[PDB]
């Protein structure tokens, strides 16, 4: 009935490579989020304006990449040429992008709260 | 569910169990919180599918699995990951038993 398939079901080298590069970019962005959280502690301490603007710049770069990735991933999850593995992969990618975007937005708010 | 659609669901479930084990292994190796989150989400999807079988032992092991999953964005500790793999092997055992039992039922 529904394509259950076997247990090795990537089915496309192009999409697999794209998803792998996306996962590595997500790891890099989450690590940058951790670093920026430490620097936000530093900014609560010091109220340095240059550090404030720099953190905001990196946050914006990450947020723009993540918004583009989110739109792309939602479109790809709106494909009909999809199998079960691909459908769940796209849904999980969308959801994890939502989480990382919300974390980035909250950190942006917290960092904007300081007087600088 | 007729036994045939139960068998189809059991095949899907068994395949997703191995997929989730593989993703847990990859997330532990790469030591990334996002990979953890992805694996936990795959597990949640598998649980949502598994609950539709309305099998008592399947629901019990699904509850155990939900207990073995971390909270939200939190990564799973080492013992928690080992417990997760344990519960996943247990779920694989009961799913294989139910697949066998359904295949026996369809034969008559």
């Amino acid at each position: 009935l529904v394509p259950r398939g076997s247990e090795d079901k990537w089915r496309n080298a192009f999409d697999h490579m794209l998803m792998e590069e996306f996962e590595e970019k997500m790891d890099q962005i989450e690590h940058g989020l951790l670093m920026l959280s430490e620097q936000y502690k530093e900014l609560e301490k010091t109220k340095s304006k240059e550090l404030k603007e720099q953190i905001l710049r990196e946050l914006t770069i990450a947020e723009n990449y993540l918004r583009g990735a989110l739109k792309f991933m939602q479109q790809e999850a709106k494909r009909t040429d999809l199998n079960m593995f691909e459908r769940y992969n796209f849904e999980t990618a969308v959801s994890t992008i939502e989480i990382l975007v919300k974390d980035l937005a909250e950190l942006a708010k917290k960092v904007k709260a300081v007087k600088s | 569910l007729p036994d045939e659609e139960k068998l189809k669901l059991l095949d899907t479930l068994l395949t997703m169990v191995e997929w989730v084990k593989e993703l847990l292994e990859e997330s532990v190796e790469k030591n990334s919180r996002m990979r953890h989150i992805r694996a936990v989400m795959w597990a949640e999807y598998m649980l949502e599918i598994a609950r539709s079988l309305e099998d008592e032992k399947i629901l019990e092991i699904a509850e155990k699995l939900e207990k073995a999953l971390p909270e939200k964005s939190k990564m799973f500790t080492k013992e928690e990951y080992e417990k997760l793999m344990e519960v996943l092997e247990e779920l694989e055992e009961v799913l294989e038993e139910k697949k066998e039992e359904v295949e026996e039922r369809i034969e008559g």
